[PDB]
RNA sequence: AGCACAGUCUUAACGAUGGAUGUCUUGGUUCCUACAGCGAUGAAGGCCGCAGCAAAAUGCGAUACGCAAUGAAAAUUGCAGUGACUGAAUCAUCAGAAUGCUGAAUGUAAACUACACCAAUUCCCUGGGAAUAGUGGUACUCCUACAGAAA
RNA sequence: UUGUGUUGAAGCGAAAUACGUGAGUUUUCGUGGAACAUCUCCCUAGUGCAGAUCUUGGUGGAAGUAGCAACUAUUCAAAUGAGAACUUUGAAGACUGAAGUGGAGAAGGGUUUCUUGUCAACUGUGAUUGAACAAGAGUUAGCCGCUCCUAAGGGAUAGCU
RNA sequence: ACGGACCAAGGAGUCUAGCAAAUGUGCAAGUGUAUAUGAUUCUUUAAACAUUUUACGCAUAAUUAAUG
RNA sequence: GAUGUUAGGAGGGCAAAUCCGCCGAAUUUAAGCAUAUAAUUAAGCGGAAGAAAAGAAAAUAACUAUGAUUCCUUUAGUAACGGCGAGUGAACAAGGACCAGCUCAAACGGUUAAUCCUUCGUUUGGUGCAAACCUUUCGACGGAAUUGUCGUUGAAUUAUUCCAUGAAUGCCUUUAAUUUGAGCAAAGUGAGCAGGAAUGCUUCCCCAUAGAGGGUGAAAGGCCCAUAGUUCUUUUUAAUUUAUUCAUUGGAAUUUUUCAUGUCGAGUCGUGUUCUUUGAGAUUGGAGCACUAAUACGUGUGAUACAUUUCACAUAAAGCUAAAUAUAUGUAGGAGACCGAUAGCAAACAAGUACCGUGAGGGAAAGAUGAAAUAGUACUCAGGAAUGAGCAAUUAAAUAGUACCUGAAAUCGUUAAGAUGGAACGGAUUAAGAGAGAAAACAAGUAAAGAGGGGAAU
């Protein structure tokens, strides 16, 4: 598996495919889901529309066995 | 994040390298458990290591229809079978003091199961050819000839299932 | 050069004065070695081991008599009583560990776990 | 091979060989028996002894015979009476032969050698 | 896996603002060669490998039961055809048929001599010769890892 | 018997310096398995010693690189030396004996081999006969039993 | 899977009417002295270096160069020795100048002390010298000190936290 | 403009979790036999082999805060 | 109470990987940061075992219901928490491993503490060579305890049936398993080549329930240890051997006839408030403080704060408990698609060593002659000596000479060839020299004689 890796085919290419200009730094945009609503907001709204906020009422302890029912047509 | 991916969710924000463990010994432990139960059935020598458990209905509407092995027969079930809990616990019959028979169907099904086990039992004398007729509902002691002729017959483990 | 078994039969005298003369000749050997004379230096090993053997036999005799002196008596000194591990010494005895009340005993005698066969 | 209690590890058993105590060395240093006394003692091998008769069948001296003169277990070697060689300074010294390269042709007998041969019969 | 903390068991100090030396961490103190030497870091002598091997590598693989059974069935089918057995390396030019079956007393035979004799009588003397003279000590340092010999498969 | 200018640089052969490479490995590492507490009956740790010639490491404790006993059993050696013709040389085992000063350290102390108090003490013969200033004991807290004072 | 090795493997040095476009591959001679491939197909990774004031080790030009400059100062003759400006002896010229490179101690050091050897290294020149190296030896207390007393103060007991 | 006196050896997109896409493979309204059990296999084997005719995941149905 | 160097005892310290209490950060993430996260983590303090801890419901559920604890698969990245941001995050059911239940308190026993401990004794039989150990029941003595030990588990009454009781006589077999330590254990040291030396190459034989490994002068199934196998021996542990007589002493289970519904853990639960903790949200647990209960018809849970009330479940405030589980520690075994001396542990070696720091601490470098030094360099010459040289010498080999296998590059020396007016090197094209070279770079066949090798032909 390790001899099929794409980094192997950039072995003598200096930048390792990560750009001579932008470089490969560590977390240049933030960690995890950091920038939602601020600088990742386009990504969040374009791919995960209803992500932020809450809707509905709470069900405190669920006990899924109570409402479990499989269906057949 | 970038592109159309699921929003990440990984709970690895603590020192997890200390808590990761790998089971290299899964089948080795399989063999060890097998050997242990083999040795503890050879040690008691003929009497099964399995104990009789009742048939009970799984709770909740999810598993309403399914039955499984409970722990311990009830006092009513044991009394219907004709034996006391203290006596029953000496012949491989589990007893639990918590369960109650809410329905005659469960009561009679577990009583019939207990009776089948009792009728399948053959009892070894406590004092080596001093056979007696037992107490607390324990069946009477079998004698030398039937014990010798049953000790070489395959014990039915299907009763415990 | 003496062996342990022949002098095992000696009295404590024949043991102690033989040790005394052995020590004396070892001291003479050491004095000779202190001087330039080194012709007999290799005998020091043998004399030292003889001293060890004599002391071994004497001390084993003394320990045996001191054990006979406290035979039974239930109050032997600490060096005589058992040198088990401290935790083993403080452990409850097997009888204490297995001791059961009358109620439990008369339950277990009347309803013991018993052998049986399932057909 | 089939016994897992004992190891077949190369480093483990050559450490055992090169750090064997003298007691194990005296059994490592066994040799073959000639056909004659092999027939007479119904055994195949015996540890070499200080007065045994030896016919070396391997090495530069593969025809010489002689009673062994000394057994040195530190270097795993035996020496036979007339297989000496000349040192640079000019004194004589025995050539060490590994016991695997010799075959016993005659054995000195002893109370203990008798009991070993009896245990072998 | 390498030892968990290997290469990192020293005191970390990279006193590197104006020393005219590279900013790599250096071991402290004095009085020994180690003092002031480049500390942990994949480029430093005694520093620790880049991604230390861990025991939670994916050692095994779960294989579909149906795929495993398929593989076994196909291997049996392949063993049944002569050109494949010839191409794998067995010297079978002299046995009568390749799905070769013998009577049940092969199970009762018990001596290696008569087993080898049965193999020869079936026409497999060349195969046995290949097996016995394939024994030889392998190349590389696998032989300092209890992997001394390398045999052919009969 | 004579002849090359010198230096600088290039190439080849042979060397020097250096310790790469290859090959080794009584080491490490990882997994699996099993067992699992030692200590006032003085532990772990620390000092100090101990060999014929002996620094370290290893081993051992005034019996001091080892005693006894048990199994094997002829070597052990650098020299000197010691060994049966097998409780003897050397291995292994290791149950007996022995185990310095310390250290929780516990009579008081401590950059003291300093200073107490109480029993004198130890050995040998089968009540005597010797030799020793040596040997034991003495912490704090607590439990059980006892003792004699008290309100 | 199918091969090469003591009639010399790996490695290494120089090479080749050699192949490739190229990473390379393959051969020769030398050296070497015990292992080595597999391109049949596949599996696997701690897998490819010119740099990172990279890490460790080794080695250069600088260069026989900078330098070997405080403390006024040396000389003659002899001895020893393979060898003497810097070892010893005699003679001379001088210095330190009792606020001393003079005698006794403390702290610190720990055998540097002494005698006899003695020169591989060290003694930044030499060295036969030495505080170096080697073998032995040397420290004697009722009166000198410690030990005792108490001080600034420290530790602990009773409590109490 | 900065780094590089020289040479050797070492030296940097990897490992695990989780998701997706792509492609290969098996089976297909199913699919994966999880933990575990068995079994004349117990050098290898810590792997292979097996599973008395409603375990669980995902899928087979969506939608609503929700009774549904 | 105080005091006792009265008698007998215990605690203290080390070690920690797993385990149990406490105390308790910040870096970090949030692209800033303060709640949050890191984390109920690190560090700090204390305490145990071969496991610990948890544990026999004041539990779930809402079902046709389950039934102590722990662990695995799953539930489930789910319900929920959260500047509802980053992030965090359980439980029940289901399938498995393992499987075990119990005792105090309280009730009852006063025609009699029926309990317990100390010390001193007697014999009851056993395996040890001994040392020691296991059994043993008849006391006596001195105490403790009514400010409560022990028995019962409501208590009497029939019936059956079980269980412990002593003495005498006889029997102590036989096998399977399991676990230590020991023995025994196949077949070539056959030609020939070469080599210092086969274990190599040819060739002729074999053994294999042994072709695992190691050693041996080079690669060994047949040279050695050992390996396969097998035989004894140790541990315990099942089944199978035999039990029979004579007797009274107590106990137990269930079933008949009676009486009374008993007991059931208090500064505790609970509530309020504060802080923390939790997924727990008009508060999950814990803790401090204030207030402070009921008595089983009670009181606690039923995940939203209340009032009135049904229903279900459990029976808090005392205690013990094996297994399944974990083990970066120690010790001992065994392994590997691991590393191969700048790697692998820091340490392959006299390594936590040398050495450094007042100290807490910091912490290296360093493996390889050769088959054999039981071959480690003899002799001569020259030198003060170190060394050097040899007509001398060990070795297969000394250019393997102790910094010793191989022995790269940088850097330097010797010899030779060439170039040489303020760089050197280079690209491209040839030329002149100098090294090597015939595998395409001519000659197949034909006739003869000389050495050989093969194939077929009796």
């Amino acid at each position: 598996a390790t001899r099929f890796k794409k980094n192997r085919k950039k072995r003598g290419h200096v930048s390792a495919g990560h750009g001579r200009v932008g470089k490969h730094r560590k977390h240049p945009g933030g960690r995890g889901k950091a920038g939602g609503l601020h600088h990742m907001r386009i990504n969040f709204d374009k791919y995960h529309p209803g992500y932020f906020g809450k809707v509905g009422m709470r069900h405190l302890n669920l006990l899924k066995n109570r409402t479990y029912c499989p269906t057949i047509n | 994040v970038a592109h159309n991916n699921v929003l990440p969710n990984v709970h690895l924000h603590k020192w997890w390298q200390r808590h990761v463990r790998v089971n290299f010994s899964k089948n080795i432990k399989k063999k060890k458990r097998r050997l242990l139960r083999e040795k503890r059935r050879k040690a008691n020598g003929g009497t099964p290591i399995e104990k009789l458990h009742p048939i009970v209905h799984c709770p909740t509407q999810r598993y309403n229809f399914r039955t499984r092995l409970g722990k311990g027969f009830t006092f009513e079930e044991l009394k219907g079978a004709g034996l006391t809990p203290r006596a029953a616990q000496t012949i491989g019959i589990c007893y639990d003091k918590r369960r109650k028979n809410r329905s005659e169907e469960s009561l009679t099904k577990n009583v019939e199961r207990l009776l089948k086990y009792k009728n399948s039992l053959v009892m070894i004398p406590l004092k080596k050819n001093k056979a007696k007729k037992g107490i607390g509902g324990i069946p009477a002691d079998a004698d030398k000839n039937t014990i010798k002729e049953f000790r070489n017959k395959k014990p039915l483990l299907s009763i415990f299932k | 050069n003496v062996k342990a078994y022949e002098l095992r039969t000696l009295k404590k005298k024949e043991l102690l004065d033989k040790l005394d003369e052995l020590k004396k000749e070892l001291s003479g050997l050491r004095i000779s070695k202190a001087l330039g004379n080194s012709a007999k230096n290799s005998k020091i090993h043998g004399v030292r081991k003889n001293v060890a053997r004599v002391l071994t036999v004497y001390n084993q005799k003394r320990k045996m008599e001191l054990r006979q002196l406290y035979k039974n008596k239930k109050f032997k000194p600490y060096n005589l009583r058992k040198k088990l591990t401290k935790n083993k010494r403080l452990q409850l005895s097997p009888k204490q560990k297995a001791a059961m009340t009358l109620r439990q005993k008369k339950k277990v005698q009347n309803f013991p776990q018993r052998k049986y066969l399932v057909v | 091979k089939f016994n897992k209690q004992k190891s077949s590890s190369r480093r483990k058993m050559r450490k055992a060989h090169f750090t064997a105590p003298a007691g194990l060395r005296r059994k490592i240093m066994s040799s073959k028996l000639s056909k004659e006394l092999r027939l007479k003692y119904k055994t195949r091998s015996l540890p070499v002894r200080k007065d045994d008769e030896v016919l070396i069948c391997r090495g530069h001296n593969h025809g010489r015979e002689g009673k062994v003169v000394k057994i040195n277990r530190k270097r795993y070697k035996i020496y036979v009476e007339r297989v000496t060689r000349e040192k640079v300074n000019g004194e004589s010294t025995f050539i060490g032969i590994h016991p695997s390269n010799v075959v016993l042709t005659k054995l000195k007998v002893d109370k203990n050698r008798k009991k070993i041969l009896d245990r072998k019969a | 896996a390498v030892k968990l903390g290997a290469g990192y068991e020293t005191s970390a100090e990279s006193w590197g603002t104006g020393r005219a030396v590279a900013r790599i961490p250096r071991v402290p103190g004095g009085g020994t060669h180690r003092a002031g030497q480049g500390a942990f870091g994949n480029m430093c002598r005694g520093g620790g490998m880049f991604n230390p091997t861990k025991i939670w590598r994916r050692w095994g693989r779960k294989v579909n039961l149906k795929e495993k059974r398929y593989a076994v069935c196909s291997s049996i089918a392949a063993s049944g055809v002569t050109s494949l057995v010839l191409a794998r390396g067995h010297r079978i030019s002299h046995l009568k048929e390749v799905p070769l079956v013998v009577s049940n007393d092969i199970e009762s035979l018990s001596k290696t001599k008569e087993a080898v004799n049965f193999l020869v009588s079936l026409g497999l003397k060349d195969e046995v010769n290949r097996l016995v003279k394939s024994k030889k000590i392998r190349a590389g340092k696998g032989k300092m890892r209890n992997r001394k010999y390398k045999i052919r498969n009969g």
